[PDB]
């Protein structure tokens, strides 16, 4: 459902030069209390990595 | 001689009220 | 048993039935007509593209209203693979492929639109909870 | 695949630029009364090149091993007319 | 100084309905 | 086990059958002319180029609207292997041997088509998921 | 020399990144997401 | 200030007809 | 097989000739302060 809660985390920071930080998303959840375990990369507004 | 960008804060002019017609959840 | 069975068999019944829709023709095209779908159309919850057999299917981009470009899940349906369906109804697409970028006007954008209490890409079928809990 | 790219020409030769400038303005201005650009360059100068690829843009997958699809489909007449 | 290029941002002259003809998927 | 061998019997005959498609010949050819191909033809599928015994098969290209040169799968097929089809209709063909380049335009490009809702190469054969699940 | 020195230890500062809240971002699911347990479809009758 | 030189363009001045004869192929 | 080749040669060398130019463009414009 739209609204759905997700959780993710980033770790490390930046090495010099880089523009974009890498974030894992771990949980997603169903105001109805539907939870799965998704890891999957963080991307831009158009799936760009990071 | 930089800080970081804040997010646009939306303009104060045309002020209008939200709800055009009375919410049907409300049971009215 | 027993059960799921009939449910599953009134389950596709219900899809297949796909009665009581409308339908939006509303649209405009600019720039690159090489890439131009045959139709374009709305039924409230999904925008349906068309092309010919003989075009390639190219990628479909969602339009902010400041002029920003971003994803939408796609799916593809028809006999033949030729509607490319897209999970929202907006006033702007985008479709491009390669360097030669297409535009899709919505011009008859319906804010409200219709909510879908269902559950479901049809108003036929809920979704209940099995896990309980 | 591969598109345009950016050489982080800047962020990598600034430092070398910005300390050999004002040092030299700095003993010009000392004249005028009457190292460190290596070092900065030492570090700066490695940074790999990114690369930025258009969204929309054709590409070709070659298909790098033999695919079977003996288990998902097979194939029937249909009535004449 | 130099960023990655824009994509091609389509001509808004020609402006034109997309439909022709009815679809025929509505039954129409 | 025994319906099985009906329906590759009757599919082996089925490929043969062949007929009722719309055949054009419009064809231009511009360039180095010494690779040109005998005959060039399409069915509306597929897009076939006729060598003669004596000359190379040569590597043959799709071609954009930009004039960008980019890759189609190819089968030689015929009795001697002196007919080259690719797996598209276009309007402007590329071919290229070596150094010498010859250009294929299509006169009579469609761009509706023949849609392609029986899944094979045929309209007279069906592809089901077997696979079922 | 002295100024060498002091840039040989203040080069290796990492950058920083700063990201507006409420900005649009996506997700692109990486594995398969199972959702057999916890859903049923049923038809609604007509009328 | 070089880049991969471009494979040969292809005349445009000279557009003459492929198929003199109908191919056999064709069952004709 | 071979063909066209590309040698690098703005990406190899640039950096030491803008490095030097630059040097020696800085240390003219101190010598000429009179």
């Amino acid at each position: 459902d739209r609204g759905s809660k997700v959780v993710g985390f980033y770790q490390g920071g930046l090495r010099q030069g880089q523009a974009r930080i890498f974030v894992q998303w771990s949980r997603i959840e169903t105001p109805s209390g539907v939870v799965i375990n998704l890891d999957s990369p963080g991307t831009g507004p158009l799936g760009e990595a990071g | 001689c930089a800080s970081a960008p804040k997010p646009k804060q939306p303009s104060d002019f045309n002020r209008e009220p939200v709800n055009k017609t009375v919410p049907v959840e409300i049971q009215r | 048993q027993t059960r799921e069975a009939n449910a599953r068999a009134a389950v596709e019944a219900a899809f297949e039935q796909r009665v009581g829709a409308y339908y939006n023709l509303k649209y405009m095209m600019s720039g690159d007509k090489d890439i131009a779908p045959v139709n374009a159309w709305d039924d409230g919850r999904f925008t349906y593209f068309k092309f010919s057999a003989n075009a390639d299917l190219p990628s479909i981009y969602f339009v902010d209203a400041e002029g920003n470009e971003s994803l939408v899940p796609r799916t593809t349906v028809g006999s033949s693979n030729n509607i490319i369906a897209v999970h929202k109804v907006n006033p702007k697409w985008m479709i491009r492929l390669g360097n030669r970028a297409l535009a899709i006007f919505n011009e008859a954008y319906d804010p409200n639109g219709v909510p879908n209490d269902t559950g479901t890409a049809s108003p036929a079928v809920r979704r209940v909870n099995k896990g309980g809990n | 695949l591969g598109g345009w790219i950016d050489r982080h020409f800047w962020e990598r030769f600034g430092g070398a630029i910005m300390i050999s400038l004002i040092g030299d303005l700095g003993d010009w201005a000392s004249r005028q009364g009457s190292s460190a650009a290596a070092e900065a360059l030492r570090n700066s100068i490695n940074i790999p090149p990114t690369l930025y690829k258009n969204q929309g843009e054709r590409v070709n997958i070659l298909v790098a091993r033999d695919l079977d699809f003996s288990d998902v489909y097979s194939l029937e007449s249909i009535p004449t007319k």
